């Protein structure tokens, strides 16, 4: 989660 | 993005600032996109996957600010938001990022080219700069991996295209990286894209055209050493582009 990949991701 | 400099969107005009609009109406940075069709931005499908709903987004062409109006920013809604439906993502790689957004202003428009709102070509298929290219990459993403706060100015930096076979290396990505994606990097690491770049341009002149060669997708933080930004390889889509954008 700090990285990209995970924005906007529900948990993260 | 790591480094590099802020500009603003004459400098990256395809790019799209793409927000998700949150129940409660806050609206949130999601990815940014590049605009490669009036009505089509492209971006990264991870940036959407968990809420691929596409009424909550808000794509910003224009916008060289993450919070703010930039004047002459076109706000559209997403009309479409495809998302690769071959997009994975476990473990680090994300595979087949790559998401279209048609968007659709609410007067039903899309993209009015201006000085701010310009498409990015696509690559012709499979045809990327070699490696060590230098391409840049624009964003709102984090420019420090320990950053909370995104930066309030787009900002771009440069990196340089690394090849595959740098990139599986293990000690970088192994075999995350596959050939549907591009790996670029500082040589010194000290500028990526990162959180918040995703679904941003990696914008190579594929001499003469700056050319949609990557979609920040995924890299294992940002600006770390053997830990290139990974990007979809935009020319190994362009049959899904195209699928999705007729």
């Amino acid at each position: 989660c700090s990285w990209r990949g995970l924005e906007n991701h529900a948990a993260c | 993005i790591i480094g590099g400099e802020f500009t603003t969107i004459e400098n990256q005009p395809w790019f799209a600032a793409i927000y998700r609009r949150h129940r409660g109406g806050s609206v949130t940075y999601v990815c940014g996109g590049s605009l490669i069709s009036p009505c089509w931005v492209i971006s990264a499908t991870h940036c959407f996957i968990d809420y691929p709903k596409k009424e909550d987004y808000i794509v910003y062409l224009g916008r060289s600010r993450l919070n703010s109006n930039t004047q002459g920013e076109m706000k559209f809604e997403v009309e479409n938001l495809i998302l690769h439906k071959d997009y994975s993502a476990d473990t680090l790689a994300h595979h087949n990022d790559i998401a279209l957004l048609k968007i659709r202003s609410k007067e039903g428009r899309c993209a009015q080219p201006s000085r701010t709102i310009q498409t990015i070509a696509l690559p012709s298929m499979y045809n990327d700069p070699q490696f060590g290219t230098s391409c840049e990459i624009t964003g709102f993403g984090k420019e420090q991996s320990t950053d909370y706060l995104y930066p309030e100015q787009l900002k771009m930096t440069v990196v340089k295209l690394i090849s595959h076979r740098e990139c599986q290396q293990p000690h970088y990505y192994g075999s995350e990286v596959t050939t549907k994606m591009l790996c670029a990097a500082d040589p010194q690491w000290k500028t990526d894209s990162c959180q918040g770049d995703s679904g941003g341009p990696l914008v190579c002149s594929l001499q003469g055209r700056m050319t949609l060669t990557g979609i920040v997708s995924w890299g294992r933080g940002c600006a770390l050493k053997d830990k290139p930004g990974v990007y979809t390889r935009v020319s190994h889509f362009l049959p899904w582009i195209r699928s999705h954008t007729k």
